[PDB]
Parts: C-alpha cells; structure tokens; sequence
RNA sequence: UGCUGACAUGAGUAACGAAAAAAAGGUAUAAACCUUUUCACCUAAAACAUAAGGUUUAACUAUAAAAGUACGGCCCCUAAUUAAAUUGAAUAUAAAUAUAUUUAAGAUGGGAUAAUCUAUAUUAAUAUUUAUCUUAAAAUAUAUAAUUAUAUUAUAUAUUAUAUAUUUAUAUAAUAUAAACUAAUAAAGAUCAGGAAAAUUAAUGUAUACCGUAAUGUAGACCGACUCAGGUAUGUAAGUAGAGAAUAUGAAGGUGAAUUAGAUAAUUAAAGGGAAGGAACUCGGCAAAGAUAGCUCAUAAGUUAGUCAAUAAAGAGUAAUAAGAACAAAGUUGUACAACUGUUUACU
RNA sequence: AUAUAUUUAUUAAUAUAUUAUCUAUAUUAGUUUAUAUUUUAAUUAUUAUCAUAGUAGAU
C-alpha cells in the first residue's frame, strides 16, 4: 500500500498529461449574444444584459431607505458632542477593504 | 421578621397617603454603561423592579445588572396628586412593554440604525435609550394630564407640577417639545437639580432635601 | 409518567365571590398611548462659559495647533542654571507651574497626534523635553541654594 | 468563515499572532486570583479597620 | 482516559511553588537563581 | 443629629459658599510636583458635563481633586478612576513579548459644561493629517511583503 | 497608530538591545530601511549614530 | 537506517473534523461578511448570570465608572501547612542541617450597622448529617353537647374600625387561592458523637483610599501539537404533562459551522421493513429481536426470618378489545469460584 | 385603533386596507397556576412543524 519505487518523470507525466479525459477540452459552444452583441455561451444567457436587466429592477423597485426625523433635525455641533467618532479593529478596517478579496465579472469580448 | 420593605410591593395611592413617605413623585434613573432608563416609585430601585421592566432582554437590550456604581437618577418628576404619580408611573412602564415586546417593530424603525444596520453603539452605550424614555415621559405625563383637569379651584390652588433633570441638555429643546399648551396650563416648570456637593456619591441626601422642598406644606 | 391510564388532575379551589378582597388598585394605565419618537438632547440649552478652566488644556481654544502658531525653536531658548540663581522662591514656584501647565497642553497635543494621526513630528515632544530641562534646573538651583 | 478574506486554511490564528510564548513577565494588576491585589502604589494614607474598611489619615 | 492536559493553570499554585520568592527564600532556591544569572538568563524566574 | 453623609454634603456647600475647598486638605505638602495629565476627548457615554483624564499610575482620586483646584481652579465633585490593561504587544515574532503599559484614567463631574473645539479641517493643520502616515504604512507593508513577481505589480500607496 | 507607548517605557531591555544594533550588522539595518522607503526622502548617504 | 539545507515520488490522491437551509438587498463585486423574511437545531441548553485560565480575543484607543447597605478583594481572625526568623550554653548533628517552644505568614472558612437607610476610628473607666410523625383542639361534609371522615398545624402584609406619646409607631379585632420553594427559633432519632481564633459604656470624630468590573467562560477566546466529537467549578434554567431536574413540544434567547454544487454505481458505516422457517448461525444466542402498566392489589419453594428471595415468575382492577409519540421497564434453572457492598492492571 | 373614499354632522356611520386578541393590582416572603378587578383582548374552519419516516393500516 506504499510506493515501492520512485516514480520517474515519464511515468508520472504520461499518467497525468497522457490519456483525453484528464486534459480539458476546447470551449466551442460560444455564440453571439442577441442583445448584447458579444460573446456567450451556447444555450445559456449573456450576463451582462441580464445584469443590467437586474440594475433596472433593483432602481425601479428599491425601497426607500428609513431616514428618522429625529437626525436630520440635528446640527453638526449636536452630532459630535452626541455620537462621537470611533475607531475600528484591525479585522473591521480590513472587512471594509472589500476590494482586496471581492471583484467583479469581467466583460466578456465581442463576437464579430 | 419584615422580609417585605416599601419597595418590595407596587404602592399604590392609598398606601401613599397613609405613609406619606415622599411626595407625589417618580423617579427616573439612567445606566452609564448600557445608557438604559429604569423608572421607580422610590428613591431607591432594587432587582424587582429591574426584572419587571427589562422582559424581552436580547444582545442590543441586555438585562442590566443592580450595581449602584453606574446607575443615576436622571429626571425627577413632582405631581400634584398621588393618583397623578401612580397613573403615570403604569404609562411609564406601559410604553417600556409596548417598545419592547408588544409594537418593538414600529420602535425599531424610529431608532438610529449605523451601517451593519445595528442600533448605534460607542460600546455597549446606545443613547437611544436615554431619549426615548425622555420622550416616553412627555407623553405619559401628556396622558396622565388629559384624563384630569379641573381647570378651576376645587378646594385650594394645586402645587404646579414640575420636573427636575440634571442638566438641561438631556432634555430637547424647550420649543418643538415640552411646549404643549397643555403643560404651560397646568405650568409645568424645567428645573435643575442641585449641583454642588458630589451628585453620585450623595445623591440620596439630595433626593430627600429636594424632597422636603416638594412638600412645601 | 403520561400514561394512558392517567386522569385529569382536579381543577384548583376558587375563592368563593363573596369572599374575594377586592384589589388595592381598580385604575391602571392608560390604553390610548401611541409610540412617539425619540427626542435627542440639544446642546442649544447649555451655557457653556468662555471662562471655563477647561480651556486652559487649550492653546487659544484650538484643538491641535498647527506648525505656524507652535513657537519656532530658533526663536527660543530654556532657562540657564545661573539664570535661575536670580529668582526667588515665589518666582521659582510661579514659573514651575507654569512649565506644568503648557506640558499638560504639550502632552495633549502629542498624544492626539501619536493615536490618531501616527505622525513623527514630534514638535511638540522636543518642546515638552526644553520645559523639562528647565524643570530639573530649577530643582537643582534650589538644592544647591538650600 | 471568520475572516471572509481567508477561505482556505493558511495558518492563521483565531485571534493574535502567537499562541505560545514567555510566560515569565511580571504579574499585573488585571490578571490573577480574585485574592490577588498588586496595588499602583497610589494609597499610603489611612488604616484599614477590624471589619474591613478605611479611615484616611 | 484521555491524557495530554496534565498541566492545569493556576496563578497561585504556579508563582507559590516556581515564583522568584519561592526561590529567593531558599538555600536551594537561591543557587538555581544564581546559576540561571551567571548563564545570562533573561528570566530568572516566574 | 444629622447624619454623616448629609454633614459631607454641608462640608462641601460650605466649601462653594465662602470660595474655599469643598473637601479636606491632607498635610503632606508637594511643592513642586513633576505630574502632567492628559484632556481626553468625550465618548459617547459621557455627558457635557464631565470630562475624562490620562493621569499619572501612581495617582489617588483625591489627588487630581487638589491638582485641578489649584493649579487650574477647576472643582471637581465627583471623580471615578478606569484603569486599563496593557496587550500582549512584539514588533517581531523574534523578540520577547511583553505587554503595553497600563493606563490610568479618572472622569471628573464638574459644574460647567465643557464642548471641545471643532477638529481641523485636513487643508489648515499640517499635522492634523492622517493620509500622508497611513500611506506610509500601506507602503511600508506592501513593500515588506512583495517577495516575488509581485514587485512589479504597481503599489496602491 | 494608538500604543499608549509614549506615556510609558515599558521594555527597557528589549528597546535597549533593538536601538543598540552591533556596527558590524549595521548593513542588514540598512538595506531594510532603504527597501521599505519612498525615493522622495531618502539620501544616498550612510547615518552617522 | 550518517548531520544540516533545498527539492522531488506517493499526488493534485486522502482529507477539509458530529450539523438545514432558501430568496431579496447591501453589491449590474459574494454559497463563506451584514440586514429583512421563511425553515430548522439547541432549549434543567448550543440561553442568562458567574469562578479559574488565557497571545484583549470584547460592542476598542474618545475602551471595561463602587463609602457601604447581597460587592468582592483589601483589612481583623485563624485551619491544614510553611519559615537563612526568636530561644559561656534550648537539644542534636562531619558541613548541609534536623528537632521542640515562640513569633510571623497562610482561605478553600468566620467578621455588628443598615431604605423609616447605616457609620467601622481616638481617648477614659469598668452550629455533623437528618424528619416535621402520632394524639389533641379549632374549622369543614353526612348524620345526632356525643360520633365518622377531612385541608391546616409556627412566622413572612395589605385593608377596614378602635386605645395610647401625638397625620408618625405600637396594640387590639375582622377579611384575604392551591402546588412547589426560600432563612430563623422552635421541637427530636442514630452513632460514625460532629473546626480554630479576633467586651460594655461616656465623650470626641467621619470630606468616604487602592485593586477587580470588557467579551469567552459545557469553549472558534482555557488544558489537550489543531478555530481537536476529549477534560473544565456554581445558580436560574417559561409554559403544557408528569412522581420526577425522566421523557415529548418549545415561549424568549442563541444558533445553523474555512468547504461547496450534481447521481447517489460496486462497496463501507448508522438506521427502517421483510414472506415461509426460528439458532439450523456461531468456539459460544456475539449482534439483533423480545416489554399487555408506570398506579392499586396479589405474590411460592428455599431460607441465616431479612417482603432475603422480590421489582418473585404467572395473575387481577382502571377506558384497551385492529393499531397508531417519547422515556422507565427484558424470563426460569443447574453447576464451579467468592459470604455480601466495594478495590485493581490511566491506555489489551 | 389608524389611513383613504362615501353618507351624516372635526364627531358618528358604511366600504376598503393594515395592525392586535396584550397588559396592570390583589389573595402575608419568591415562582407557577387559578379567580376577581382594568382594557376590546373572539371563536370556528383548514393548514404546518417536532417527537425513529413519532406511531399503526394501506399503497
Ligand atoms: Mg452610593
Ligand atoms: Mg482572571
Ligand atoms: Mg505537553
Ligand atoms: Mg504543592
Ligand atoms: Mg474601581
Ligand atoms: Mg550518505
Ligand atoms: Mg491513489
Ligand atoms: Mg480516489
Ligand atoms: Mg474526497
Ligand atoms: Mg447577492
Ligand atoms: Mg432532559
Ligand atoms: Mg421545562
Ligand atoms: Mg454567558
Ligand atoms: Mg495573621
Ligand atoms: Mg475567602
Ligand atoms: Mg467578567
Ligand atoms: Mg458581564
Ligand atoms: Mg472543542
Ligand atoms: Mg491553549
Ligand atoms: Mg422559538
Ligand atoms: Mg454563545
Ligand atoms: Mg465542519
Ligand atoms: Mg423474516
Ligand atoms: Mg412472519
Ligand atoms: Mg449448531
Ligand atoms: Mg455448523
Ligand atoms: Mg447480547
Ligand atoms: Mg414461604
Ligand atoms: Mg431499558
Ligand atoms: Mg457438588
Ligand atoms: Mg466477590
Ligand atoms: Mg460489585
Ligand atoms: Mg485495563
Ligand atoms: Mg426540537
């Protein structure tokens, strides 16, 4: 149940990199998309125009955010002496860091 | 052995006028670590009525505890009658209840929300308590006037009602509230508690001289 | 344990209606009370004075001075041992608490400099360390005097 | 996931740098039995009285 | 049972019985004090 | 007759009332004290009337009482000490650990509120600018830790 | 940058070793400063103690 | 089976460590972070308060607030015990040191006042553990001061009306559910016979020291190499139901995880059911299956007379007569060894 | 009870929508329950979850 032998270079690379099924395979299946004019996978939907469908839904029907009358009635001088600044850990100022380990879908490229 | 104090049981009016303790009054009393407002009847607060006021105790509202270190007395409201004290001292801890358990979601949405969408906090301090039971004050007094007003002499002038806080800025302004027509009718008056010897420390024998000053008789 | 063979346990005696003590309380709360908003407090109704002894932590009632209004060090120089020599006790006395007093302010300034903005000037640490210097002159000046 | 910027394991602590290290430093004022009292030489004045109090001389 | 925990922390028993009074009082205590400093030791005791 | 609370508070209105101390004057005399305190900035828990101070470790509530009233003229009527921990704290895995100095803080409640001054904007006070030091340190780690291709990958400092 | 360190001086014997490098690796000093700076502020010159 | 450093093979293989999740929005950056709703798990805990411990890990640098009255340490006092301490010459001893007496230290223990809120200082004089049984009486129901049966055996504070110094306190008289539970004297059974130590008045006096206080604390914040199914002290631990802190749900709280998404091949583990046989299996009924009350009756032989046997086996009473949660509850006998309850090889 | 339309005269009523079936005192110290007292604090119908797939009978 162990190793007898080191395996060499050839055996080792022509059980990984040998046989079809191990080694991915050409994507062929791209089209163009109807409405966004770039690329897309077959059979499925261009993300950037369903994306941007989304953003027209999330601003058409977004609720409106819970202003209380109590604050804005509140001049800047009232502000400090009543809610004082605070200092963030080192876990919360990296939290808010989201562009370090979040990002976007890239564009895909355009099909002519 | 007397096992039960003055404290223990809820006094009403009749046990009031035949102890004659205090005169008709409600003490309110604020936490300086969790900015919680306990209300009392008496001078002094004890845990049962710490455990009748805080029911629902959750990670925002946690129950406080009966370390005197950092309880102290914020408002001290005088009333004309007994009955005036003991009805506003059950709309007091009505709305407590009401903001609690029975409506917490329409009080949540007039609370301060930071981002993460919590109740600000510097701490386990969050200062909405504070205000709101200043303002849960105004209208429970504003409903304990309206149910009884003679609006003539009875028998004898009544005493004006008053209000004693520790500094004026924990109240609001004095013109968007606290300045009803119907308070400037009976004139309720902003009054400041005695400032000179240590306030936490001696706050009893403060208590009580205003006390005899209330009962002017 | 709730076998099936169990029965219900008798009802609990009830005071007979001509018995009951009437309660000590008939009135209670009011059920009209709607929930109103929290009224924030209002720095409006203070009267914070210009006099406060506060403000002498203060440079001119500003929060941090900036490096136009800190004395230039070309300009300054901390007190000589034989100068001292020449001071009596009461002006050694006055011109000690007055050392202390702006190494309060000096202190301040350091402090709200080193845990919030991290900078290295340390303007006011150098300016700190020349009242010290004249702090312990002082102090020599008197022994030696004694 | 406590650190959402970590999603695999990489070595990281719970919380700190170092779990081990000198245990050897001086003994401070927060740490220790509920008997301990190291004191901050800030009270020289007055005696502590047969029930368990004080009177400042 | 299960082993691996036998050194269970208590500040009183762990300063009494290894703190540095606990060998400055000593004979025997105060030679390991000494051959500890003479190494160079930084902590001499606990 | 009286109590001996209420015969504290009468010591002390007749303190106020002939301009004299409210408290009581030790005999041990300091001259020419060497302690310097610090102003702190309110938290959110504190009212106007207060205020908080980094005083020295060796320092007894009824010091900063007597230290304010005459150097600064300041009447404190209640004080309340918070003395803080000190972090296990090592620049570098190799050196020893030790921890941060304790702090000791006292809260004094005065008689005239105090409001601290409007904090300078970032374009008067040349100090008062935490940009250029955080940058420094953006940039003094992201160089610490760029250990190979990553050099050439451009700094956000 | 809050450490509370300027109000104390909490390990002397630590600090004492760190700011009295041997001259002789002086140079491993050196080049980590040199490397963790921005070229706007520093001197190709040696620091004299 | 050489020492140290670097890099290979096993190999992008095993594994990612008890587990319920889903949509919308922060955010046309999210399975993993935050919020809202739905679902679910823990609920005599995975909740709430704590002790010890610990790289402060916390709701964070502007940070854990005490004259005392249930707030602890600190301080007074000591137990087990400890001590380069004290006693021509305490005793003994190759040195080290040991012994006896004093003195000092040592909590896991003891320490008056207190919401009608209380005052600790100086001077002077002189209680091991354990139960609330029986009779009595009042009061109640059927019957006729006689009899049967029945809750109660003592305190805990409100109201009404009277008498005292004069609306403050006491006293008197009458009214006021049940089941648990709490501290105090009461009364009393057994032998296993149950800690040590530190006054009252009279006058004067009190400007209230220092330290602890965050969060985790049946655990991702301590001991276990690990964000380890292991180890870790105390009090509450909603209701419904029960003899019960068992078992079932769960109000409130917390929580649903450094792995995810599909088919679930052979095979493995943990479970459910199984015709006709029913131990033929197997070293060996190992494993699994088997419960016709849980309350009230009844209960043999033997025997050391102890319902030991015994929770005796079978049996009976209570709706069940086809069944429908969980937990408690798993037969009889002969022989060898040992009287019995207990202890033992941490890890065969 | 609040809000919007209609009728009536800011009161009352109809229609619609939303929300809730709480709470507080007494019965001698604490908890639970029960009753009386205060308020407006409802009955039905059909679902759902948990108890080994809770369990039995079918399929
Ligand atoms: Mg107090
Ligand atoms: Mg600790
Ligand atoms: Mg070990
Ligand atoms: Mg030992
Ligand atoms: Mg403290
Ligand atoms: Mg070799
Ligand atoms: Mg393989
Ligand atoms: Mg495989
Ligand atoms: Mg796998
Ligand atoms: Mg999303
Ligand atoms: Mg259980
Ligand atoms: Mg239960
Ligand atoms: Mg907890
Ligand atoms: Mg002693
Ligand atoms: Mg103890
Ligand atoms: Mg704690
Ligand atoms: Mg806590
Ligand atoms: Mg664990
Ligand atoms: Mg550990
Ligand atoms: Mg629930
Ligand atoms: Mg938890
Ligand atoms: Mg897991
Ligand atoms: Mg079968
Ligand atoms: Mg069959
Ligand atoms: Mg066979
Ligand atoms: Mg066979
Ligand atoms: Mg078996
Ligand atoms: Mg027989
Ligand atoms: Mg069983
Ligand atoms: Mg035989
Ligand atoms: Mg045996
Ligand atoms: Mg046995
Ligand atoms: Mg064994
Ligand atoms: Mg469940």
């Amino acid at each position: 149940a162990v190793p007898k032998k080191k395996v060499s270079h050839q055996k080792k690379r022509q059980k990984l990199y040998g046989p079809g099924k191990k080694q991915l395979k050409m994507i062929h299946h791209l089209n163009k998309c109807p409405s966004c004019g770039h690329y897309k996978r077959a059979n499925t939907l261009c993300m950037y125009c369903v994306g941007q469908i989304s953003h027209i839904w999330k601003t058409h029907t977004a609720k409106e955010e819970i202003k209380p009358r109590q604050e804005e009635e509140l001049s800047e001088l009232d502000q400090r002496v009543l809610y004082p600044g605070r200092r963030d850990t080192k876990y919360t100022k990296d939290l808010k860091d989201k562009d370090n380990y979040l990002e976007r879908r890239v564009r895909t490229l355009k099909k002519d | 052995m007397k096992v039960n104090h003055s404290i223990s049981r809820f006094r009403p009016a009749s046990w009031f006028e035949k102890t004659k303790i205090i005169p008709p009054q409600v003490y309110i009393f604020r936490n300086l670590e969790y900015g919680q407002v306990l209300y009392s009847q008496f001078p002094n607060f004890s845990q049962t009525q710490v455990d009748k006021l805080f029911v629902r105790p959750n990670w925002s509202n946690r129950k406080p505890s009966l370390r005197r270190d950092i309880w102290k007395c914020m408002c001290v409201v005088n009333l004309q009658n007994y009955k005036q004290s003991v009805h506003l001292y059950q709309n007091l801890c009505r709305l407590r209840y009401l903001r609690d358990v029975a409506q917490r979601k329409e009080s949540d949405k007039l609370r301060k929300k930071d981002s993460n969408g919590h109740v600000w906090y510097s701490g386990q301090y969050r200062p909405t308590y504070c205000q709101e039971a200043v303002a849960d004050l105004r209208e429970s007094l504003l409903k304990v006037f309206e149910n009884a007003t003679p609006a003539e002499k009875q028998t004898v002038p009544a005493k004006k009602p008053s209000i004693y806080w520790e500094d004026p800025w924990r109240m609001g302004d004095k013109d968007k509230h606290w300045n009803y027509d119907v308070f400037n009718a009976l004139g309720l008056e902003h009054k400041l508690i005695q400032r000179v010897g240590n306030i936490a420390r001696e706050e009893s024998v403060i208590l009580k001289e205003l006390a005899k000053l209330e009962s002017h008789p | 344990a709730r076998t099936k063979f169990t029965k219900p346990k008798p009802k609990q005696p009830v005071l007979p209606k001509d018995k009951i003590r009437p309660p000590t309380q008939l009135t209670h709360h009011s059920n009209n009370l709607r929930i109103t908003e929290p009224i924030p407090p209002t720095t409006s109704n203070l009267r914070c004075p210009d006099d406060h002894p506060l403000w002498q932590f203060f440079s001119n009632k500003k929060f941090i001075r900036s490096a136009d209004d800190l004395p230039p060090s070309s300009h300054i120089r901390p007190w000589s041992i034989p100068e001292l020599r020449h001071k009596s006790f009461n002006d050694l006395h006055s011109l000690w608490y007055n050392c202390l007093r702006e190494q309060n302010v000096l202190a301040r300034e350091n402090h709200l400099l080193k845990n919030i903005v991290g900078s290295t000037h340390d303007e006011f640490s150098e300016l700190s360390n020349s009242i010290r210097t004249t702090m312990w002159q002082i102090r020599h000046v008197l022994n030696e005097r004694e | 996931l406590t650190r959402p910027w970590k999603k695999y394991r990489d070595g990281e602590l719970f919380y700190g740098l170092s779990k081990v290290g000198n245990k050897r430093v001086p003994l401070t004022t927060k740490q220790g039995n509920k008997t301990m009292y190291k004191g901050t030489r800030a009270s020289g004045i007055g005696r502590h009285t047969k029930f368990g109090g004080y009177v400042i001389n | 049972k299960s082993r691996g925990n036998t050194y269970q922390p208590s500040t009183l028993k762990r300063k009494r019985t290894f703190g540095f009074l606990a060998r400055a009082k000593s004979k025997q205590g105060s030679k390991i004090l000494k051959r500890r400093k003479l190494k160079g030791r930084w902590f001499l005791s606990h | 007759d009286i109590n001996v609370s209420e015969k504290i508070y009468k010591w002390t209105k007749a303190g106020i009332e002939q301009g004299k101390e409210h408290f009581k004057v030790g005999g041990n005399k300091v001259y020419f004290p060497k302690a310097r305190i610090i102003l702190l900035r309110p938290n959110a828990k504190h009212t106007p009337y207060q205020a908080k101070f980094i005083v020295p470790k060796s320092f007894n509530k009824l010091d900063l009482r007597d230290y304010l009233y005459h150097i600064y003229g300041l009447r404190a009527m209640n004080i309340t000490t918070q003395l803080l921990h000190g972090k296990f704290n090592r620049m570098n895995l190799q050196t020893t650990r030790f921890r941060e100095p304790q702090i000791k803080k006292m809260t004094i409640e005065m008689e005239e509120p105090f409001i601290w001054p409007e904090e300078p904007r970032p374009d008067e006070n040349s100090f008062w600018d935490s940009t250029t030091p955080d940058n420094m340190e953006k940039y003094r780690e992201e160089r610490l830790n760029c250990l190979g291709s990553d050099a050439n990958k451009p700094g956000t400092a | 940058s809050g450490s509370y360190q300027h109000l104390s001086n909490v390990g002397s014997r630590v600090m004492k070793r760190l700011g009295n490098r041997p001259k002789n690796f002086l140079p491993h000093s050196e080049k980590f400063i040199k490397k963790s700076t921005p070229e706007f502020m520093k001197s190709d010159l040696k620091e004299v103690d």
